[PDB]
């Protein structure tokens, strides 16, 4: 199937004192595979998958280089958003930063992207064809100005059209081992009464990856929504993902409802029944 | 400024069975801006091993964090998630229910 | 790999 690499960066000013908090996340696909805190000790890109220390020194000195830029680039447009916005040097404010690449099945570039928020709002995001971008206010229209003249657009296409997807295929097979197997979801079915007349039945999906998953009810063989939970997808801790989705029926009649589960690591649909 | 409240979600790692080790998980989501305070109470009691993940965020621009620690799971004990994040009045406490 | 680099709004 499709595959992605996608770093994610978080910038929080610290008003009274110093350089802002800056913490960044690299993931191919559902799993993270490097980390860099300004708060830890190293000040170093650190490896967050075994597959990634096959890489040398080089690799490491050259993303940490890379990682510390990225972090002062956030601690200057922390100051020119607040004054780009006329906001005071009390308060603390937040730049988010994402970018990376998709690919298909046959691993051949399919999707870029680039995009950057100020205090959890859209700022300014590189278009689909990477070729301009999305302004959201006057603000942003000042950099999308600044990186026009300047041909931004240009170089970060580039990186994500060739280097972000040669790097992608190279992680994908040092790390082939987890990153190509796909772990099916272990489902059960718990029961639960609520009264003497109503009963909740719970539909688990445990140990898969990667995270996508689609869980689903169905009354004598029709989906069913109404009287449905279905709780947000969360990580294990162990690299897998958890699900479930409950439904609230009448007791005795337990045996009209199904629970269907489609995920990658099953070439069938599955269904489980009480 | 944007404010957005946590959802949290309380659990385990793998299925829970009295005298088992385990993991006790407390996943909070869905918040702006990124400072929050995530315990785990052990009966009430704060439980002072505890790590987190590296702060992420979803396409929406909300974040999540996984906290975690070390637990193996009895008859009598009770656990819990404690939160407070800028958008709660007073910190929010979320039982683990194994019985799910 | 990150990119090489990170323009200033």
């Amino acid at each position: 199937g499709s595959h992605s690499m996608r770093y994610f960066f978080t910038s929080v000013s610290r008003p009274g004192r110093g350089e802002p908090r800056f913490i960044a996340v690299g993931y191919v696909d559902d799993t993270q595979f490097v980390r860099f805190d300004s708060d830890a000790a190293s000040q170093r890109m650190e490896p967050r998958a075994p597959w990634i220390e096959q890489e040398g020194p080089e690799y490491w000195d050259g993303e940490t280089r890379k990682v510390k830029a990225h972090s002062q680039t956030h601690r200057v447009d922390l100051g020119t958003l607040r004054g780009y916005y006329n906001q005071s040097e009390a308060g603390s404010h937040t730049v988010q930063r994402m970018y990376g690449c998709d690919v298909g099945s046959d691993w051949r570039f399919l999707r870029g992207y680039h995009q950057y928020a100020y205090d959890g709002k859209d700022y300014i995001a590189l278009k689909e064809d990477l070729r301009s971008w999305t302004a959201a206010d006057m603000a942003a229209q000042t950099t999308k100005h600044k990186w026009e003249a300047a041909h931004v657009a240009e170089q970060l296409r580039a990186y994500l059209e060739g280097t972000c997807v040669e790097w992608l295929r190279r992680y994908l097979e040092n790390g082939k081992e987890t990153l190509q197997r796909t772990d099916a979801p272990k489902t059960h079915m718990t029961h639960h009464a609520v009264s003497d007349h109503e009963a909740t039945l719970r539909c688990w999906a445990l140990s898969f990856y990667p995270a996508e998953i689609t869980l689903t009810w169905q009354r004598d063989g029709e989906d069913q929504t109404q009287d449905t939970e279905l709780v947000e997808t969360r990580p294990a801790g162990d690299g897998t993902f958890q699900k479930w989705v409950a439904v609230v029926v009448p007791s005795g009649q337990e045996q009209r409802y199904t629970c269907h589960v489609q995920h990658e690591g099953l070439p069938k649909p599955l269904t489980l029944r009480w | 400024m944007i404010q957005r409240t946590p959802k949290i979600q309380v659990y385990s790692r793998h299925p829970a069975e009295n005298g088992k080790s385990n993991f006790l998980n407390c996943y909070v989501s869905g918040f702006h801006p990124s400072d929050i305070e995530v315990d785990l109470l052990k009966n009430g009691e704060r439980i002072e091993k505890v790590e987190h993940s590296d702060l992420s965020f979803s396409k929406d621009w909300s974040f999540y964090l996984l906290y975690y620690t070390e637990f193996t799971p009895t008859e009598k004990d009770e656990y819990a998630c404690r939160v407070n994040h800028v958008t709660l009045s007073q910190p929010k406490i979320v039982k683990w229910d194994r019985d799910m | 790999n990150l990119v090489p680099v990170v323009a200033t709004v």
